[PDB]
């Protein structure tokens, strides 16, 4: 869109400004999703490879848990750096731009005149 | 092949296409292509049966020709400004030009008869390389340059693919051949979303990705290619049938599977962009190629369908191929809707 | 015993198994230390330390 | 423009419209495909050779010696079908009807 | 390590194992000729394997602890009835064949597995390349009909045709007359009631079929039962012979790699015999089919994949 | 050692010519390395004026360049000379 | 519990949602006028950085 | 679009003979690109059959191209409504009907006077609106 | 480039032959040299929308 | 004359295309295109490009095309086509006559051709550039750059060559 925005050091999942924002929280509503991703891999994983589903290889489990919960922490860094920055700089164009965004005037609804459709 | 000698063939095209992705100079985006394409050829014809023979030739002599195109494509725009870099182009017959050479490379539009028949040819194993691998190249190139691109040019393109897509697939039988359509039909709806934002076009492609690896490794372990033969899979391994069930509903795009990401984020870009007559069409002839996928749904594990009896052999010995990364594949392409706000790390 | 072959996983493969929870714990621990530091920086970097 | 490039870029167009129609044999369309390149060639050096643009010289000799490796594909396939089929004629190679 | 492509690639080849003793000698006959005595003889003298003759129940020998499963879970044929009457409507007569070339083909799949493995040679009787004559006398005698022809040899081209003939095929042609002198005294109730002329037809499509198509393709060298108890001269021409106009001794090994990622896969080489061809006879319907999988999978060990069945004693499962 | 000497010995008995060609190449990769000669081809490939020698506008505080092409001031080739 | 728990909680929601809707209403109006002039920092489409010239003198005068 | 812009130009309804030129002219140039397409995918068995396909194909979309202008233009201005979607309503089953006849069946007549009539309201929904197709990247 | 490793490993495999006015073989023009150095020189850090 | 030679070049160049492009025997399909890369070299040396035109004969007239004709030779039918054969053949060849004619009449009266690409219809000579080139060739020293700026070029397309050697036995073993 982002893409060439002035500063762009390629290849770079996590750039330093990311380190300004509030780190997502490990009890994030999001973060336990990729738990939960995880589960259903690991469950996955013994149903095709014809395993006792829940108690077959419980290490298996908790590799497929640490790897999406991993994976998925450093996602949502970068998902909040990008979605923070979208706001960013958006912040400062309607300032360098006054005229582009215009201010409305108060107008009450008592001077509001909308009009009535009766219903029947 | 000898298994070193095979691998270097499967990752030389794995470079061919890695070079397209990070060159800034316009011949060397044809290199890789090159490259793309004089690795290509080894792989579809690993089994050597005439199937193959014809499959080979008719992806070459496609590939070649729209390589060709994309050569003067590259002339005219140079002959035009002088500049080898990869920008917005500066003159309108090269941007048409190179949109048909691309399309053709990728095949959306009539430029699409070769997708069918290639695959079919070729066995399944390099058929999920074609199909999956063999589409990041030409839609980097399209991504790189979707500035310059004409926005009737691709959007025409875009629909006949899907209708194409979507028409054709209900009279397919062998599973490669609906898979094919499926590809055809699915790389319409990124390359519509192109000229808009190009986020989209790259979120549409790794969920379709990830949706093809899971439908085509199942069944490389159905082992079937037909119909009927995979509709057999449901007494020997019911979970697979089970799982090709849930893939094929995500496939479909049926909320709220994974599916139902590339479609939705997709609809609404192009209704923030005016167009909305267009995003209509694509979701309702959508639906065409849903037939085909409950076509298979039903004959795969929905309703189980008569067996032979030699298949009880098939009980007694257990699996051996590992098919690695399958566990993990089905799970991000079938729960992942809910975190759909990670869109935002693309771009 | 039953099946005449040794099964290829019957017996548990320990050095592949200890690995997994060697890369477990070594993934978790490496996430807590992240989120601390991550933490630390932004209690830092934004005025509120 | 000169009509030396339109010449060529006819000549592009003609080996296209070659390439595409097809009549019998698939050494005749390899045949074509080659004009491709060639008229490329052509029209490569000229426009690079005319600017002065020193390091373009590259793409020329870069053209072809990559073009060449489709001859290497294209040529080893056509026997391939000749082998089985016989005559390497398209109409023959209708094998993947579905 | 298994035989995956990294293990090729850091070792193993193939080629360095195999010697002269590698051949892939198949012993086939008449009914009660002494092909299995004689195949028994000839690998002992040799040192080869042996294979016994592939039954219905062979398969079950294969897996699980080689105990014969049920015959409704192992096959749905008996070859008992099928001599006892093999026109019942039951379809028990191309049933019974079809399941016994897949026997076969499994069979001769672990004999191939053997062979490039250890590089001893390998001996069986009968072959994939010689049931075709049971299905062919038990066509001209009525025991079937067309349409299970079709579906055999079909099968043996989507299935044989990744299988080259074998080094030298032994034939014991016993006459048909003898053989008969011999089964009144064999005294097993099913097998008297053969039908002389079909004991007949096991000769004659032994006779112009068998030794004709495998000639050009191995050498074919024949005797009788009196050359069967003489096995120290049906012995020494295995050594007299080259093993020449034979497929075998010209292969790279490229080729045998890629022939053990065949045999390596079970249902591999299995995928080709449940053909999605739909013959009333061994077409299984799906509530019968279901159950029967469902007694399959009930069945202790089978429940899960080897090595992860605690019911058969699997501890650490938790872990494995 | 003992089996290398006498693999290299029935090379030459069998193969003279590959064992020509691998001696002539492995020697044509590693001399140019530690050539001493290198460093003066790059120098004299330097010391050959296709581009004019442009001047340089006069502002002064530089003496290292001539003001005329005679003069001492400037690199020179003397070593190109006997060399 | 009290009613003014629903209350005090509904307006907090209230005043979310708006804030919420109001900013993607002014996001199609920020990203139009960004799309259209291009004096913005996204949508910034590459061009040729001016540091590849050579800015050396050439082997004729004039260029 | 010189071809298409000669049906936008003319005012609705005035000018009838000229629409239907236009109009007809529009369904010939869309019967070229079929028949072309024909003869490619599937090649008949010589050029006269060639040609024969042509002909039935380019006769079938001329037609249509000629009764859709010649009726939406004598309904526009008979019923003075140069902006009534209906305009064109009857005028896609006047193709509707007209394509039914040349195939000689009831059933695919009706079903194209339904598609077409609702398709040509629905093409001149968008004339009076600001409905578009292909619609430029503003966001 | 779509992954510009080229900007982050420091490293050129491209560039150098992108534009005719970069560095050449002994300091020759290309031609158009002096026109093509304003373009760029006109258009870097405007942006592509903005600079055409 | 001699002004538009290279025009006169050019125009044998086009229908020297015509030749291989109406798809006659492979044999003198290939004959054609041997005439079209002669002439071709032609119009390259005629602006200098004196080794990049050389190549033009060497590895591609005497290179490619000559086991390009070499396939044709040992492969292909016992009845070889002769070109007037086929009426397609011919009517190809007369066809690709008609548009080099129309151009050429419509470029050298009104010079304002549009087709496609605007051009405009003047000689060969109106497009030379002007200057001394010194003491080295601009060609000769520009492709002398593939081992002093031609670094990525020289590693990815000798690599590329290297797996042309592997492809083609692949593709020739026959499994
Ligand atoms: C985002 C989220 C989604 C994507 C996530 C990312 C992963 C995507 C892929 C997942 C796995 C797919 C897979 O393997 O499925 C099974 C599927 C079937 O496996 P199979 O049954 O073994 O059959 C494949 C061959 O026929 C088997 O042939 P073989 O028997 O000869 O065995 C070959 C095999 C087995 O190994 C060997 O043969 C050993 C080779 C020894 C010599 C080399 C040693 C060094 C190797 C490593 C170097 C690093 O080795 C390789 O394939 C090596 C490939 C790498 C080469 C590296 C060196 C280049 C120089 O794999 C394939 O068909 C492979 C296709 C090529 C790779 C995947 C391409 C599709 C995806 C592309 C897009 C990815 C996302 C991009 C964004
Ligand atoms: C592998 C062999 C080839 C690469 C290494 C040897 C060549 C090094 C070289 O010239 O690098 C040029 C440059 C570095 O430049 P350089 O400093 O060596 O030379 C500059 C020369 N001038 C000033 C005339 C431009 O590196 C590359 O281009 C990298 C090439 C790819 C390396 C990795 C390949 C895998
Ligand atoms: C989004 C909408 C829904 C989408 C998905 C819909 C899926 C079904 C749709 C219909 C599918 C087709 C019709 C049915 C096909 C059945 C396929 C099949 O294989 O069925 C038979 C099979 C027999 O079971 P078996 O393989 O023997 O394994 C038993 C368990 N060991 O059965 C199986 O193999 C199934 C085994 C299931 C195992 C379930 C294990 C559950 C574990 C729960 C753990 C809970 C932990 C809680 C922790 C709380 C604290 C955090
Ligand atoms: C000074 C330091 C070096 C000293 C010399 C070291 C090398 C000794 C070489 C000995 C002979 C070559 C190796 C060998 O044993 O080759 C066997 C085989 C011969 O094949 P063939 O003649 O067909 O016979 C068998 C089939 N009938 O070989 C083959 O089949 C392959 C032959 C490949 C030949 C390649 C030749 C390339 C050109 C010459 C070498 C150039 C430099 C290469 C790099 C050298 C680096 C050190
Ligand atoms: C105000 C502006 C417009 C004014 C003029 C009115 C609109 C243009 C004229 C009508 C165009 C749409 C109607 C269809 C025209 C083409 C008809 C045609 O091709 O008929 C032949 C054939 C049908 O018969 P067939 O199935 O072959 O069976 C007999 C076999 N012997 O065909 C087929 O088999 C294939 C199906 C038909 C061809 C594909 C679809 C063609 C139409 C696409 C939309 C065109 C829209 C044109 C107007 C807007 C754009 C300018
Ligand atoms: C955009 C172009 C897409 C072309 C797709 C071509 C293949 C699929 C369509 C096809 O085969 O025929 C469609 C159309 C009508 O076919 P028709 O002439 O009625 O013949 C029927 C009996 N074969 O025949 C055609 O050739 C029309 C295709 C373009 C319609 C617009
Ligand atoms: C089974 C077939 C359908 C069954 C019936 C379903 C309901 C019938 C109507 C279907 C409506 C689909 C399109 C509605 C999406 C939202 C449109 C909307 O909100 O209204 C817009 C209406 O605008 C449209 O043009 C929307 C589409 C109108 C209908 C045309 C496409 C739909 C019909 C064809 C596809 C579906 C039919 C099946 C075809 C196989 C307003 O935008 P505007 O035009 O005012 O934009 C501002 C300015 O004027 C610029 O335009
Ligand atoms: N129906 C049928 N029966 C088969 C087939 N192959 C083998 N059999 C049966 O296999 C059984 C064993 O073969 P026999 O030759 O009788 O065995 P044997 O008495 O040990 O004698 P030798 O084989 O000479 O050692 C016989 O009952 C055969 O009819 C087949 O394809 N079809």
């Amino acid at each position: 869109m982002m893409s060439g925005r002035p500063g762009r050091v390629p290849l770079q999942f996590l750039p330093n400004e990311a380190r300004s924002l509030p780190p997502p929280k490990l009890t994030d509503p999001r973060l336990v999703y990729m738990g939960f991703l995880g589960y259903c891999s690991g469950l996955i994983d013994n149903a095709i490879r014809r395993r006792p589903v829940v108690s077959a290889g419980l290490h298996r489990q908790l590799l497929y848990v640490t790897s999406f919960v991993f994976f998925g922490y450093y996602l949502l860094k970068r998902q909040d750096y990008m979605y923070a920055l979208r706001d960013h700089d958006m912040f400062a164009y309607v300032k360098s731009h006054p005229e582009d965004f215009p201010e409305k005037d108060k107008k009450t609804y008592g001077e509001i005149l909308e009009e009535f459709h009766p219903v029947r | 092949m000898n298994p070193i000698i095979y691998t270097t063939l499967i990752m030389t095209v794995m470079s061919g296409t890695m070079l397209v992705m990070i060159s800034s100079h316009w011949l060397l985006i044809w290199i890789g292509f090159e490259m793309n394409l004089l690795a290509m050829i080894p792989v579809l014809m690993k089994n050597f049966n005439p199937r193959a023979t014809e499959a080979a030739t008719k992806y070459f002599l496609t590939q070649a020709t729209a390589s060709m195109m994309l050569m003067m494509a590259i002339i005219i725009n140079l002959l035009y400004s002088g500049q080898w870099t990869i920008t917005k182009m500066f003159n309108p017959v090269a941007m048409t030009m190179m949109t048909m050479a691309l399309a053709m490379k990728l095949g959306l539009s009539p430029f699409h008869f070769w997708v069918p028949e290639v695959t079919q040819g070729i066995s399944l194993q390099a058929g999920l390389l074609l199909l999956t691998w063999q589409k990041l190249a030409p839609l980097s190139v399209l991504c790189q340059i979707s500035q310059s691109i004409n926005p009737n040019l691709m959007l025409t393109m875009a629909m006949l693919s899907i209708l194409i897509g979507g028409w054709g697939g209900l009279n397919q039988t062998q599973l490669r051949k609906i898979m094919a359509y499926s590809s055809i039909a699915h790389m319409g709806w990124m390359t519509a979303v192109l000229p808009y934002n190009t986020t989209m076009t790259i979120l549409n492609l790794l969920i379709y990705i990830t949706m093809t690896l899971a439908m085509f490794m199942l069944l490389i372990h159905s082992s079937a290619t037909t119909t009927l033969s995979l509709s057999h899979t449901w007494n020997k391994m019911p979970v697979i049938t089970s799982l090709m069930m849930v893939t094929l509903l995500s496939m479909g795009g049926l909320p709220p599977l994974s599916g139902f990401m590339p479609k939705w984020m997709i609809i609404q870009e192009m209704t923030k962009n005016e167009s909305i007559i267009m995003p209509t069409l694509m979701a309702m002839t959508a639906l065409l190629n849903l037939y085909f996928y409950m076509r298979l749904a039903y004959s795969s594990s929905l309703t189980m369908f008569p067996s032979t009896n030699n298949m009880k052999m098939k009980w007694q010995f257990e699996h051996t191929k590992q098919m690695k990364l399958l566990p993990t594949m089905i799970v991000l392409s079938t729960l992942v809707l809910p975190m759909t706000p990670a869109l935002s790390s693309l771009n | 015993k039953f099946y005449i072959r040794e099964p290829p996983h019957g017996s548990p493969d320990w050095l592949k198994v200890g690995l997994t929870l060697g890369t477990s714990v070594f993934l978790w621990i490496y996430l807590i230390k992240q989120h601390k530091e991550d933490v630390l920086e932004y209690k830092r970097r934004n005025g509120l330390e | 423009m000169p009509l030396v490039y339109m010449n060529i870029i006819m000549a592009f167009a003609i080996a296209l419209a070659g390439l595409l129609m097809y009549r019998s044999h698939l050494m005749s369309s390899l045949l074509c495909l080659e004009g491709m390149m060639l008229s490329l060639f052509i029209m490569s050096t000229l426009i690079i050779l005319n600017t002065h643009f020193t390091l373009a010289n590259m793409m020329p000799i870069i053209l072809l010696v990559f073009a060449a490796c489709e001859a290497a594909l294209g040529l080893s396939l056509l026997v391939m079908v000749s082998n089985t089929y016989g005559t390497d004629y398209v109409q023959n190679l209708n094998l993947l009807q579905c | 390590l298994q035989y995956g492509p990294l293990a090729f690639v850091l070792g193993e080849r193939t080629t360095r194992k195999l010697t002269e003793t590698s051949k892939v000698i198949t012993v086939d006959g008449n009914i009660c000729s002494g092909k299995g005595r004689l195949a028994r003889e000839i690998a002992e003298k040799l040192g080869l394997r042996h294979f016994p003759e592939a039954g219905i129940h062979y398969a079950d020998s294969t897996t699980g602890d080689g105990k014969p499963l049920d015959v409704q879970l192992s096959g749905n044929c008996s070859l008992e009835k099928f001599y006892d009457d093999p026109k019942s409507n039951d379809g028990n007569s191309y049933r019974l064949q079809s399941w016994l070339y897949a026997s076969r083909l499994l069979q001769y799949a672990d004999a191939l597995e053997h062979l490039l493995s250890t590089g001893q040679g390998v001996v069986l009787e009968r072959s994939i390349y010689s049931d075709f004559v049971f299905l062919e006398a038990m066509y001209r005698q009525g025991f079937i009909r067309k349409q299970c022809v079709e579906h055999y040899n079909e099968v043996k081209k989507v299935t044989a045709c990744e299988y080259l003939p074998p080094h030298v095929v032994v034939y014991v042609d016993v006459p048909v007359p003898e053989i008969q002198s011999r089964i009144q005294k064999k005294g097993n109730p099913h097998e008297m009631k053969i039908t002389a002329a079909y004991l007949q037809d096991i000769e004659n499509a032994y006779k112009k079929t068998f030794l004709p198509e495998m000639s050009e393709k191995c050498e074919v060298l024949q005797y009788s039962a009196r050359e069967a108890e003489d096995a120290e001269k049906v012995v020494e021409d295995i050594e007299y012979l080259k093993c020449d106009k034979g497929p075998w001794p010209d292969q790279d090994d490229r080729t045998f790699h890629r022939l053990r990622m065949l045999v390596q896969n079970k249902l591999e080489v299995l995928n080709y015999t449940t053909i999605p061809v739909y013959l009333p006879e061994i077409t299984i319907g799906a509530h019968q089919s279901d159950r029967v999988f469902q007694k399959f999978t009930e069945l202790p060990g089978r429940k899960y994949s080897p090595g992860y069945n605690e019911d058969v004693g699997d501890k650490w499962i938790w872990l494995k | 050692a003992g089996r290398i000497a006498s693999f290299l010995k029935n090379a030459w008995a069998k193969e003279p010519v590959l064992v020509a060609s691998f001696a002539i190449g492995g020697l044509a990769i590693i001399l140019p390395s530690l050539s001493p000669y290198t460093n003066y081809a790059i120098r004299i490939n330097r010391a050959t004026p296709y581009n004019y020698p442009v001047p340089l506008r006069d502002d002064g505080n530089m003496p290292d360049v001539p003001s005329h092409p005679q003069d001492p001031q400037g690199p020179s080739l003397e070593w190109l000379k006997n060399l | 519990d009290g009613p003014e728990k629903n209350y005090e909680k509904t307006m907090a929601i209230l005043q979310i949602e708006a804030e919420k809707a109001e900013l993607r209403l002014k996001e199609l109006e920020v990203r139009r006028l960004m799309r259209a002039r291009g004096d913005g920092p996204w949508y910034q489409y590459p061009t040729i950085d001016k540091a590849l010239i050579d800015h050396s003198p050439k082997t004729t005068p004039d260029n | 679009k010189t071809l298409l812009h000669k049906y936008s130009d003319i005012p609705e309804g005035t000018e009838c003979h000229r629409k239907a030129y236009a109009s007809t002219s529009i369904g010939g140039a869309t019967g070229l690109i079929v028949s072309a397409y024909s003869i490619a995918l599937k090649p008949p068995a010589s050029f006269l059959e060639g040609v024969a396909r042509t002909g039935r194909y380019t006769f079938t979309s001329a037609a249509i191209g000629a009764i859709f202008g010649l009726t939406s233009c004598i309904s526009a201005q008979v019923r003075e409504k140069p902006d009534d979607p209906l305009n064109y309503f009857i005028g896609g089953c006047a193709g509707g009907l007209t394509l039914g006849a040349r195939t000689r069946s009831y059933g695919i007549g009706a079903a194209a006077c339904a598609y077409m009539g609702l398709t040509a309201a629905l093409v001149k929904m968008g004339q009076l609106e600001g409905w578009q197709v292909f619609a430029e990247p503003k966001v | 480039p779509f992954f510009d490793v080229q900007k982050r490993l420091g490293l050129d495999l491209d560039r150098w032959m992108t534009i005719q006015s970069a560095e050449q073989p002994h300091k020759i023009p290309g031609r158009c040299h002096a026109f093509e150095k304003e373009w760029i020189e006109c258009a870097h850090g405007i942006g592509g929308i903005r600079a055409e | 004359m001699t002004m538009y030679i290279a025009f006169i070049l050019s125009t044998i160049f086009v229908i020297g295309f015509v030749g291989f492009s109406s798809k006659p025997s492979p044999i003198y399909g290939g004959l054609g295109l041997i005439v079209s890369g002669g002439v071709g070299c032609g119009i390259v040396l005629n602006f200098g490009g004196s080794f990049l035109g050389l190549m033009v004969f060497l590895i591609y007239l005497g290179g490619m095309l000559v086991v390009f004709g070499y396939t044709t030779a040992m492969a292909t039918e016992m009845y070889p086509e002769v070109w007037v054969s086929n009426k397609t053949v011919f009517g190809a060849f007369v066809s690709g006559l008609m548009m080099e004619f129309c151009m050429v009449y419509y470029a050298l009266k009104e010079e304002e051709v549009e087709i496609i690409f605007k051009f405009n219809g003047l000689g060969d000579w109106v497009i030379y550039d002007t200057g001394d080139s010194g003491f080295f060739s601009e060609e000769a020293m520009g492709i002398a750059a593939l081992y002093s700026y031609g670094t990525w070029l020289v590693i990815v397309t000798g690599w590329s060559l290297l797996i042309g050697v592997v492809v083609i036995m692949e593709i020739t073993r026959g499994n």
